[PDB]
């Protein structure tokens, strides 16, 4: 038995909260990356230092610490590029046309084809921060959608994980509620907010496809558990 | 043997 | 338009008639079966389910107020998400099978394209223990058709006008939910399990999509497939 | 241009 079921909504939101990663630096030098080395470069040290804290993140998830070693190592592995694409579209939510990786290294469209192959990546990024704008996307909203993702990305590839992804949902409707929002608005803004997780898990797919392709590997050399979260999508 | 088990547990 | 005129049975009722029908494979029990030869008549049947769902996409309410750059745009992203969720509404009945034609019926048995059928497999037993009924199928189906491409594409209200047809689709949903005598609870965690299985659909054909173009380069591609699949064009 | 243009198109 667990104890995530037996959390509160509130409860369940400031444990998530709390479990809350913190916003990272790049790598200093006035830099301003023109070219797809230094650029890949700064992405991966930065993804590599994320990767640390969302694993320890996870931990504090309500529920996952209940999951066999297997099983928490399967949903990390399978959710670590969607759960970084998410911050990171979260961070760059108060920066239109611009994605903030970090404070110190706030990226436009133009800085984003020096990698290429990945513009279309780099546009959807974009596409769903200004979503998540203009919906108004809230904290507590945001840590259920991350938690969502965490769980049920790799839920497949059992009872217990869909028992906490309905008790998230029972969160999100209560966070809603709270707002003052009607019965028709929550149950919208629900599908809303999960549709996004659709494009999401595409933007990680995508993402992934290129970030694991020999040449990209070849591009700037990679830690050795990044390397280690790429293999397991491995075609 | 994977960083990520080793990770989980510490 | 007329979609957001369109009350909730109307909008099941539209759907419901719009259905494509069950194609027959060109499967022969008698000959050889393998590998590429099954990819063969896969490759056949799905070349002639794309007309009939092409047709199909312009009975979907809202869609042919669409331009029709924005259309093709739409079945280019999700055509095959759309025939993986009908293989999958197919095969709930035949449990560790999949039933790709009623002449074509399939087990697990007959390495990243066996991790493809699973998943399938996982999608199909999870459609048969929530018991999908036809009406929320051919929401969700359609829900596919609109959303998987909105963020892929001024000025357009284009996207305005789909996530309202959207909100449609998701008031038809709570609408047949809450005629099932499910309460408010359920209906809302439903609603949510069922969104959640879209983003498997997505990173199966995501998947999939990968294996199609990885051959082609390789069993013969239909005229039509190739330009579906051309779309998907990042390496 | 495209096939899927063309069977979109036809009425
Ligand atoms: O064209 C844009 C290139 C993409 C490459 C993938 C990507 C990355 C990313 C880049 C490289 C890598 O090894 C892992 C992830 C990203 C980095 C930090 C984050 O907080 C979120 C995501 C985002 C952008
Ligand atoms: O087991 C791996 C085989 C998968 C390959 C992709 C796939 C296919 C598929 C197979 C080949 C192709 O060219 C396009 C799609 C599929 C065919 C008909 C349907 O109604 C739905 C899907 C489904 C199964």
């Amino acid at each position: 038995n667990s104890l995530a079921l037996s959390l509160t909504a509130d409860q369940m939101v400031s444990a998530l909260l709390d479990a809350e990663p913190p916003i990272l630096y790049s790598e200093y030098d006035p830099t301003r990356p023109f070219s797809e080395a230094s650029m890949m470069g700064l992405l991966t040290n930065l993804a590599d230092r994320e990767l640390v804290h969302m694993i320890n993140w996870a931990k504090r998830v309500p529920g996952f610490v209940d999951l066999t070693l297997h099983d928490q190592v399967h949903l990390l592995e399978c959710a670590w590029l969607e759960i970084l694409m998410i911050g990171l579209v979260w961070r760059s939510m108060e920066h239109p046309g611009k994605l903030l990786f970090a404070p110190n290294l706030l990226l436009d469209r133009n800085q984003g084809k020096c990698v290429e192959g990945m513009v279309e990546i780099f546009d959807m990024l974009l596409a769903t921060s200004s979503r998540f704008r203009m919906m108004n996307l809230q904290g507590e909203e945001f840590v259920c959608l991350k938690s969502i993702i965490l769980l049920n990305s790799g839920v497949y590839t059992k009872d217990h994980i869909h028992r906490v992804l309905d008790k998230i949902t029972d969160t999100l409707i209560h966070l809603m509620a709270k707002a003052g929002l009607t019965l028709q608005q929550q149950h919208q803004r629900l599908a809303q907010l999960l549709l996004i997780l659709s494009h999401i898990r595409h933007m990680s797919n995508k993402g992934m496809e290129h970030l694991y392709s020999m040449k990209c590997k070849n591009v700037v050399p990679l830690s050795d558990l990044l390397l280690e979260m790429l293999d397991a999508h491995r075609l | 043997h994977k960083i990520l088990h080793r990770l989980l547990q510490d």
